[PDB]
RNA sequence: GCCGUCGCUGGCAGUCGGCAGAGCGAGAAAGAGAGUGGCGCGGACGCUACGCCGCGACGAGUAGGAGGGCCGCUGCGGUG
RNA sequence: GGGCCCGGGGGGCCACGCGUCCCCCGCGAGCGCACGGGGUCGGCGGCGAUGUCGGCUACCCACCCGACCCGUCUUGAAAC
RNA sequence: GUUACAGCCCCGCCCCGGCAGCAGCAGCUCGCCGAAUCCCGGGGCCGAGGGAGCGAGACCCGUGCGCCGCGCUCUCCCCC
């Protein structure tokens, strides 16, 4: 049931910042989604120096 | 600090609330609307060289 | 979801175990409610307390 | 005790079913499914009877012994494999013998035994292949077809009927083709000759043996 | 009878400028010149086909004095229709610029 | 910048943060032409800061997006205004490219100022992009191709199949 | 028990 | 790629996976009725 | 995959057998507890504990340091 | 949109005993298939006593890639 | 010179005038994606480990397909 659960709050998460631009679009105006809260960070370089 | 946690930590406690004690770092700022104000956005261009000697 | 399905490993005792069972999970992290992959996935996306 | 009934549940795909495990529970009515909580064989003599022991210790014991093996799952015997089957393969479809001593020549493809060896015939008159098995990874199927839906292949034309007979050697000992294979060979020559002369030139097509040539590449033509 | 491998140069080893790894063999096959026609190969019995001063058995045969190291085509290599062939002991350097047979087995047509 | 593959052009709409001061600044809009909406954002933040006192960490991006071309299905003529740096000075350009895309345009700008001036992207700054009717282009490469009756041959066809085959009995034919 |  | 490992771990998996092989089999068909219908109506 | 090093200052004395009863890897403290009243005679290996077993990480090297050699040489006490 | 997707008048649910009080309105038995704690076949073929089978390494030869002669002082040695 | 014996651009009213379709098998006119994602197939390399027990139980001494995960059938009765 938590796996069930997550499945509906992370579909609301999308929908919802889905749904905010587009009342802003209708009146005009922009809506600015919140800096994300998560990164991923890869080493891309070596170890030498 | 010290001081208002102290009385923060003892006026929460008689209400029988929670408030935070911890600073925290500055966190990414959360969603928000701008309104235009029916205007449309200045056009902005990049201005041509001219030498200033 | 990829990230910890495929590449998932748990730090159980200073060692790299790989995350073959819910109960690797439940035994370190379950003090905090995480007891399954989908819980970890859940406290990782959306940055939990 | 109850006859068994076929799964109530369909496969959708390879190990999920089609209906949940509510959508079950109704279909096999569950809700009114309610449940609640010899080693010696005596015999007679001539002190009168003997307690005998049916399996006994062994004589002998090694030195050494190997201990057991863990536990594996899905390791199946040969005889239990799932067999496959190339869709382009289908009954009268004329292949290319890739090896052995028939190799090039084009057979008419019968049908896939049970150990998932293909069943093929020349047929003998043509080109002198008899019935004969062959591995499908060693034929190329040709788009070239013949109808032989009704064609009775004789149901004792199995596995073991083909499987090679041991032949002792203390000289030599020679294969001997048996009256019944040469009896067998016509019942199903018989059948499918006609039907391969139905289609011109089809009989001269089975005479001739595949090869390649100067500038003929397989990636390039259509068989 | 006729031919029914595909001819097939041993064009070299698998290498940098500097290292060669002899485990892998470059085939150039006939008529593929591109890396998109390469795809029926794979996977195709390689037969590198010799002869020697001494006599050898021969499967269904008696002995004479050819010999053979089997391979498959494992891989495409490059954009011009080279494989990439493992043989089961690395083909001796000598058989560079020599024909390699192909076979039309393991048939997935 | 890099000019990777066919730039788009986007719309770039930022403000200075609010503050007590101006708590609604005004909303600042620039064309940028980029390969992608991250390189977009990075150099919009490099010319208004060029403009006004503004910059990433005191400002934000209130919306990127892409300009779709209007009429990708005809033949337009676009005039380019840049300025960008030579090894011993900054000129002002004007110059004209024919294309179904304002971002078809703009990439052709890149080629060709690399081309002619050997110009790296990062000394370019496209300052306008205006559509231009046939009547005001000035330059006679664009101008030649203003005639309702235009017709020509194509002369000397090289043949580029020139490896397949490799080899062949009879030499190749240029004249089709 | 209810199961049973 | 192992089915009843994700199982094992993540046993709503399975009600995922089979919505989707439903709901996609289902839209399908949706459309190659509705593909028809324009066949057929466009033959009128 | 295999070799070694390091760590877990990890596990094994429980081979507790017919004077018998096979377990303690398991998400979440502490007893497979003790009671008082209302036919066959059978069951692999192990444990040089300086031994055996498991899991995880790692492995460049001059000057230099340290460990282990069932590496090698000559003679002495025991032993074979 | 959110409220176990509030409350009233064809398709999937890890809903399915009951006495009740009432918020609200502690053991069923079997059997079986497996994407399930690291590979098996309960699958086959050819050859074999005088010229043939196996023999890593090892002897000779060949080819392809690699490859400058050591010790030493030295910032630096293949060093004229 | 201004639709005529071709056409092109814009605009006002026509339900954003109406219909397919819809980031299109007009297999490329232009994107970013997958809790809004699943199915099937092909080639290549590899097989490390080896006492996991199950159930009967002190009224039994069996059997070596056994853990966890996922199904199926029976212990109900009908129908095709
Ligand atoms: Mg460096
Ligand atoms: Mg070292
Ligand atoms: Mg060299
Ligand atoms: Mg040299
Ligand atoms: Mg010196
Ligand atoms: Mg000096
Ligand atoms: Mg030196
Ligand atoms: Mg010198």
């Amino acid at each position: 049931e938590k796996a069930k659960h997550y499945h509906k709050e992370y579909r609301q998460m999308y929908r919802t910042e889905i749904r905010m631009a587009r009342m802003a679009r209708k009146a005009g105006n922009f809506y600015v989604p919140a800096e994300p809260k998560l990164a991923f960070v890869i080493r891309i370089r070596g170890i030498n120096g | 600090r010290v001081k208002e946690n102290d009385q923060k930590k003892k006026e929460a406690k008689e209400k029988g609330t929670w408030v935070q004690l911890k600073r925290q770092p500055a966190p990414p700022r959360e969603a928000h609307f701008v309104r235009t104000n029916g205007k449309e956005p200045e056009l902005l261009e990049p201005i041509p060289y001219e030498f200033m000697a | 979801n990829e990230l910890i399905y495929k590449r998932g490993y748990g730090k159980i005792n200073k060692k790299r175990i790989a995350l073959t069972d819910n109960t690797l999970i439940a035994r370190s992290l379950g003090k905090y409610n995480i007891i399954c992959m989908e819980d970890l996935i859940h406290e990782i996306y959306t940055v939990g307390k | 005790k109850g006859k068994p009934h076929c799964s109530r549940n369909p496969v959708l795909v390879r190990g999920i079913g089609r209906y949940s495990r509510s959508a079950m529970y109704s279909r096999k009515a569950l809700y009114k499914r309610k449940y609640a909580a010899l080693a010696t064989v005596t015999k007679p003599v001539g002190g009168g009877t003997r307690v005998v022991k049916l399996r006994k210790m062994p004589r002998y014991y090694p030195t050494e012994d190997v201990p057991r093996k863990l536990l594996s799952h899905g390791k199946k015997p040969f005889s239990q494999h799932v067999r496959k089957l190339r869709a382009s393969i289908t009954p009268g479809t004329i292949l290319i013998i890739l090896t052995g001593r028939h190799r090039g020549k084009r057979v008419v493809f019968l049908k896939q035994l049970s150990s998932g060896l293909l069943l093929v015939t020349g047929p003998l008159s043509l080109n002198r292949v008899p019935l004969r098995r062959t591995h499908q990874k060693f034929v190329i199927a040709t788009s070239t077809k013949i109808d032989i839906s009704g064609v009775k292949i004789p149901k004792h034309l199995t596995d073991a009927y083909f499987k090679k007979k041991k032949l002792r050697k203390p000289e030599k000992e020679k294969y001997e083709i048996t009256e019944q294979r040469k009896v067998d060979q016509k019942a199903v020559d018989s059948q499918i000759l006609p039907k391969i002369k139905a289609v011109p030139q089809l009989q001269g097509y089975l005479r001739s043996v595949f090869a390649l040539t100067n500038g003929v590449y397989p990636h390039k033509l259509v068989f | 009878s006729g031919r029914l491998w595909c001819k097939a140069i041993f064009a070299g080893y698998k290498r940098g400028l500097r290292n060669q790894r002899e485990h892998t063999a470059l085939l150039k096959i006939e008529g593929v010149y591109a890396r998109d026609e390469t795809e029926f190969y794979l996977g195709k019995r390689c037969a590198y086909v010799y002869k020697a001063k001494n006599n050898t058995v021969t499967p269904g045969g008696k002995p004479n004095k050819t010999r053979v190291i089997w391979g498959k085509v494992t891989r495409a290599h490059g954009n011009s229709g080279m494989v990439r062939a493992k043989f089961r002991s690395n083909l001796p350097a000598k058989a560079i610029g020599h024909r390699i047979r192909v076979m039309l087995y393991p048939s997935r047509i | 910048m890099k000019a990777s593959g066919t730039l788009r052009e986007y719309k770039v709409v930022g403000r200075c943060l609010p503050t007590p001061k101006c708590r609604t600044p005004p909303l600042y809009r620039m064309r940028i032409f980029a390969p992608n909406h991250v390189v977009a954002k990075s150099r919009f933040w490099y010319f208004v800061s060029q403009l006004k006192k503004m910059k990433k960490s005191s400002g934000e991006i209130v919306y990127c997006g892409q300009v779709f071309e209007k009429s990708p299905l005809r033949v337009k003529n676009f005039g380019i205004w840049l300025r960008y740096d030579s090894r011993s000075g900054t000129h002002n350009m004007y110059r004209e490219y024919r294309d179904l895309t304002t971002a078809g345009a703009v990439t052709q700008c890149y080629r060709d100022m690399g081309a002619r001036h050997r110009a790296r992207a990062h000394s370019i700054q496209i300052m306008k992009v205006e559509e231009i009717a046939a009547s005001k282009c000035r330059r006679p490469a664009v101008k030649q191709f203003h005639d309702s009756k235009i017709k020509f041959p194509l002369p000397h066809r090289v043949l580029r199949r020139q490896h397949k085959p490799r080899f062949t009995t009879k030499r190749p034919n240029t004249f089709f | 028990r209810g199961l049973r | 790629k192992n089915l009843r490992i994700m199982l094992k771990l993540n046993p709503y998996a399975k009600t995922m996976r089979r919505n989707t092989i439903l709901r996609q089999a289902r839209n399908h068909k949706l459309r190659v009725e509705r593909a028809a219908a324009a066949l057929a109506a466009k033959s009128d």
